[PDB]
């Protein structure tokens, strides 16, 4: 109560003096303003009812200024009041475990932001010397991908795939996977994440974070909301303000993972924005800039060199295809801005084999590169048998096909997973080991889940010391394949 | 002078606050229903 | 002379003079930057009014700035000191070794050699992969086209190409990364320095290398393509020497023209293009020739959007290439490498007055073969290969064994595949395909020649299969 | 197995009844503050019609000096 009155105190009620214009016409989002003489091109003017535009064009005569709210709360003859920044946000740790909406403006509760440090959301990529090859592997906790299509720090892989494949759950659990190195002893291991929610319902992203603080996430995670309701020139906003948050670590020498989910609900509002603006539309209405806007988003997912810090900033765009055509404008657009690519197939899926990443369509072009040496050991030899599998599973004679379909299939149903169950490395490890050297060629295939949830639940009681072998040396000896192999054999022997 | 009418404001209010002031049958329905739904939900 | 900026509306800022305009095509610096912004006239809107396109960002720019005349278009450092350096679109080095030092500028928007000076000597060049020697033969010193989708191999080809050719070479080299990733650009950087291609120490550098990658806004990315013209025109002209010109993407120029042409004001043409997307490309790819004073090798990457080749753009640069090569999405989901579409691949001196008559002869009975079984596929697709004659069975037989046999691993792709790459000498491709064709391997498997170099590594594959 | 299953319970069943009393008092909390805010508002809009209007003057041309002096 009293509390309330120092809240009344302590607030800035000085006055200055400021530029001011004056608005013309309101209507379809971009408010024209009169006056502003001195506005600089992509300022944020603010309005007379507490929003907020970004100047975007200086006309002779007037100030196009794209609101960044509903415009029905602008007049005409409303004043608008420039406050001299190009359009800011506020980064910093302070930011860590709160939702902020696109602008920084805390939607949580949970009182307000403090951050003590603003950047700006139209910055440029670093150039080329700053950057360097992608070394250190970014782990997903998830088996197939951290397996056959594994990413980096620093790549920008994509996920792309149809409504409802697994692809907002492949990024949760890539979130919530960090968790055990956001608690170790190495400030070089810990992976600051942040979930851009572009266009996707409010309670989607409510659930999400209730999802993300059960699972003790919320200590690290950024989710930036532009949920579908907010106006186009917010969710066109959202991944730069999110691109912005995670640049501040890129460039203090941490680490920081970004996840746009989705890119084609930012391209969308993107299309609104301009066919409102009356640009001439391109292909499938989009208009030529298009491109610009994802690769100048995606080309700060770099990997700054140890002369700049070292830092890095991995990069998850979530693109969504419809009927699955990877071959459409969107899709291809951003196919040719990123490291990689994880299909989700959409009757994969439908079959109960989850998470349903299409092995034979995904890639990532850096790859064997900051890979694990053990999960390189193991996993090599799962690629080149999982690729003689496929190309014979056309049809369904001699011991080597069936021996093939027979691995194949065995791998395939290795490399199935639940959600919100990601695995260390080493974990993984060992079950690709026991799945790849041939210690489950005769146990039926409908039963290699149980053996796995079995496995697991053995090796995790019993041998932890052999992993934390497997873990701190990064690869698999002579001496621990050996026990490894014992263990294997003997725990299949009870089955 | 605005801050020092809002002090004023905040102390000739807490002075009638012999409970909630001015606050009408909305204050305990409203109270009522929100209490009842912490029930149903505990 | 100085006027005052008076409109700013994307990457198109209208400025105002007082005293004279600047004539079109010239350069303005806007006084007052951190950094340095330059424009470069387009138009004359008239009331000494000009419509400018920045060739950097235009954020922060006040209505009213006072922008300065320079007198000359853009002007790069062209000369031997920019071998091995870095170069933005206005020529600035961005490698962080100090100014290029050199004697004489250069406009990038000089005039396409005329007529009376165009050289007509063609001869084959030979690259290595067994598709482009056999079907679509490169001409030393002409222009060369890689038409692709997204994700089909235009970059790993060019970088097959760059490996091959160039470190064979003797003379330059000039890499223009127009629109292009930017951490491939730094890859290519630290892998010409380890290969000694790049010398940071010496003199001794091969390659220039100009870049504007795809963070830079659309006035960069429509102009970096003429300072790549520019660097390597110097070598074919005032030194007198065989240059190579690598560009990815060239689609690039033409896309970002596109994006800065709705501001300024013209009708869009037929897909949103610029109704100038002809004519400039025309003026672009006409300093891209071969001339009797040098001769510049050109390797064009095109990129195809949705993977349309009658798209407007592509469409209108196949009429500026000698040898086209189109990548299709269609082979390459097939697992071939490089997916070069055999019955899209062209070249003019598919001549058997220019390759010999074994040569052609044997690339036209591939084609044909192939054509064949791309006829037969619509009936395979149903009714099954059980319906077909028994030359209808064969023939199949021997296209399902070239196209695999056109495949190919490259050096490049060790890391992706693991395989060794190699380098298929022209005879050994023509004998082999002579053997395919003949009947000399219908005992053999199709997997046999998947990814295998000359035929020898076939049947040595198909020995290994068979035990 | 019930011993843990009943210790887990009874911090089930105290956690329980400590959270509906902190949910009670944080809505009731706030409620009463909106409330507080409300009316406040209301008669501070009532209040302003005194008549210190030249006092409120003299002090907006005093701050105005300050501007000017400042802006130079
Ligand atoms: N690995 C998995 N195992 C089992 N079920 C899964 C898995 N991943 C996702 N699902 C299920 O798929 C459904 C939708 O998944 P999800 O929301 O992650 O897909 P999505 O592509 O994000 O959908 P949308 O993009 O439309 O929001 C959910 O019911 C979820 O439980
Ligand atoms: N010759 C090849 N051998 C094996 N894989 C290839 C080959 N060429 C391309 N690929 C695969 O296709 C992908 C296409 O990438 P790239 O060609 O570099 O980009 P672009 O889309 O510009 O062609 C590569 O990352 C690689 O995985
Ligand atoms: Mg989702
Ligand atoms: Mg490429």
């Amino acid at each position: 109560s009293s509390i309330l009155e120092e809240r009344i105190l302590g607030a800035d009620t000085s006055v200055d003096l400021e530029e001011t214009g004056r608005v013309l016409s309101i209507g379809d989002g971009i408010a024209r303003v009169h006056g502003l003489r001195n506005v600089q091109a992509e300022e944020m003017v603010e309005f007379s009812s507490g929003l907020k535009g970004m100047s975007l064009n200086l006309e002779p005569d007037n100030v196009g200024v794209v609101v960044f709210g509903n415009d029905k709360l602008i007049k005409e003859g409303d004043i608008v009041k420039r406050t001299g920044a190009i359009v800011d946000v506020p980064v910093g740790e302070e930011l860590l475990g709160r939702v902020v909406d696109a602008l920084g403006n805390a939607i949580d509760g949970k009182g307000p932001i403090g951050s003590k440090a603003r950047r700006r959301v139209g910055l440029k990529a670093p150039g080329i010397i700053p950057r360097i090859s992608v070394r250190e592997p970014m782990q997903t906790g998830i088996k197939a991908v951290d397996s056959l299509v594994p990413i980096g720090r620093g790549q920008r892989e994509l996920i792309i795939g149809d409504r409802q494949t697994g692809k907002t759950s492949i990024a949760i659990d890539t979130i919530i996977n960090q968790k055990r190195f956001n608690d170790g002893t190495d400030e070089k291991k810990k992976l600051y994440c942040i979930y851009v929610a572009i266009g996707q319902k409010r309670s989607t992203v409510a659930q999400l974070v209730k999802r993300l603080t059960d699972a003790d996430a919320m200590k690290y995670t950024i989710v930036v909301s532009a949920t579908a309701s907010d106006a186009a020139p917010l969710q066109y906003l959202a991944p730069y303000s999110g691109c912005s948050m995670g640049e501040y670590f890129r460039d203090n020498g941490k680490h920081a993972l970004i996840i746009y989910d989705d890119l084609s609900k930012q391209a969308v509002a993107y299309r609104q924005m301009s066919l409102l603006l009356r640009r001439p539309p391109g292909r499938e209405a989009y208009p030529g800039d298009v491109f610009y806007l994802h690769s100048r988003l995606l080309e700060r997912a770099a990997k700054m060199n140890d002369a700049f810090g070292g830092g890095s900033l991995t990069a998850l765009p979530v693109i969504e295809t419809q009927a699955g055509d990877v071959s459409a404008y969107i899709p291809t657009n951003v196919i040719s801005i990123t490291d990689g690519q994880i299909f989700l197939e959409t009757e994969l899926f439908y079959k109960g084999i989850r998470p349903a990443i299409n092995v034979g369509l995904s890639v990532s072009r850096v790859g064997s590169a900051a890979q694990t040496r053990a999960m390189k050991q193991v996993a090599g030899t799962m690629k080149l048998e999982l690729a003689q599998y496929r190309e014979v599973a056309a049809f369904a004679l001699d011991a080597a096909t069936q021996q093939l379909l027979s691995r194949g299939v065995r791998l395939t149903e290795l490399l199935k997973q639940g959600q919100y169950s990601p695995m260390a490395i080493e974990e993984q490890v060992a079950v690709i080991y026991a799945g790849v050297r041939g210690y489950l060629d005769k146990l039926e295939p409908s039963k290699i889940t149980k053996f796995e949830n079995a496995f697991l639940s053995h090796v995790i009681s019993q041998h932890q010391a052999l992993l934390g072998k497997i873990r701190t040396d990064g690869k698999i000896s002579e001496e621990s394949d050996a026990k490894l192999k014992e263990i294997v054999t003997n725990f299949l022997a009870g089955f | 002078k605005l801050f020092v009418d809002k002090i004023r404001e905040y102390r000739t209010k807490r002075q009638t606050s012999g409970g909630p002031v001015d606050a009408g049958p909305e204050y305990q329905q409203d109270l009522d229903r929100e209490l009842f739904k912490l029930k149903q939900m505990y | 002379t100085t006027g005052r900026i008076v409109a700013v509306i994307g990457a198109v800022v209208d400025v105002q003079f007082d005293e004279g305009l600047p004539p079109i095509l010239n350069a303005l610096e806007v006084q007052g930057r951190e950094t340095r912004l330059v424009l470069e006239v387009a138009q004359h809107l008239g009331e000494s009014t000009v419509r400018t396109i920045a060739m950097d960002g235009t954020e922060g720019l006040v209505r009213g700035q006072k922008v300065l005349d320079s007198g000359a278009p853009i002007r790069i450092p062209v000369g031997p000191e920019t071998l091995g350096r870095i170069m933005n679109v206005i020529g600035e080095p961005i490698d962080e070794r100090g100014p290029i030092k050199t004697k004489q500028f250069a406009a990038i928007h000089a005039e396409a050699p005329e007529f009376v000076e165009m050289s007509v000597e063609q001869e084959i060049l030979v690259t290595g992969i067994k598709v482009v020697d056999l079907l679509a033969p490169y001409a030393k010193g002409g222009k060369i086209g890689l038409f692709g989708g997204a994700g089909v191999g235009k970059t790993v080809l060019i970088m097959e190409l760059i490996n091959n050719v160039a470190k064979a070479h003797g003379g330059y080299s000039v890499f223009a990364g127009v629109g292009e990733r930017t951490r491939e650009g730094n890859d290519l950087y630290h892998e010409m320095i380890e290969s000694g291609v790049i010398n940071l120490k010496d003199a001794t550098s091969k390659v220039a290398l100009v870049y504007g990658q795809m963070n830079e806004p659309p006035g960069a990315r429509a102009r970096v393509a003429l300072t790549g013209l520019t660097v390597a025109e110097y070598f074919r002209d005032q030194e007198g020497q065989d240059v190579l010109l690598f560009i990815d993407n060239i689609f690039r120029f033409t896309q970002a023209g596109s994006e800065v042409s709705a501001l300024l004001g013209r009708i869009p043409s037929a897909v949103g293009y610029q109704p100038t997307l002809a004519t400039d490309m025309g003026t672009m790819q006409e300093r891209i020739t071969t001339t009797k004073k040098g001769s510049i090798t050109s390797v064009q990457a095109i990129y195809v959007p949705a993977d349309d080749l009658t798209d407007p753009a592509p469409a209108t640069t196949f009429a500026h290439l000698d040898a086209t090569t189109v990548l299709s999405r269609a082979i390459a989901e097939l697992g071939i490498y490089p997916a070069v579409d055999p019955l899209d691949s062209t070249s003019r001196i598919m001549d058997p007055n220019i390759v010999g008559s074994e040569h052609y002869d044997v690339a036209r009975g591939v084609q044909k073969i192939l054509q064949d079984y791309k006829s037969l596929q619509d009936i395979i697709a149903i009714l099954g290969m059980d319906e077909l004659s028994e030359e209808d069975k064969l023939t199949v037989s021997r296209a399902r064994k070239i196209q695999r046999f056109l495949s190919q691993p490259f050096q490049v792709a060790e890391v992706f595949t693991g395989h060794l790459g190699k380098l298929v000498p022209l005879k050994e491709t023509i004998k082999g395909f002579q053997q395919i064709l003949a009947g000399e391997y219908d005992h053999l498997p199709e997997q046999a020649f998947y990814m295998v170099g000359p035929i020898e590594e076939a049947v040595a594959k198909a020995d290994k299969l068979a035990e | 197995v019930t011993y843990r299953e009943r210790l887990h319970r009874v911090y089930r069943e105290v956690k329980n009844r400590l959270d509906y009393h902190i949910s009670v008092q944080n809505m009731m909390r706030q409620k009463e503050q909106e409330h507080m805010i409300n009316w406040v508002e209301k008669r501070v809009v009532q209040s302003i019609s005194a008549q210190q209007e030249k006092e409120t003057i003299a002090k907006c041309i005093a701050d105005l000096k300050l501007l000017s002096k400042k802006a130079q």
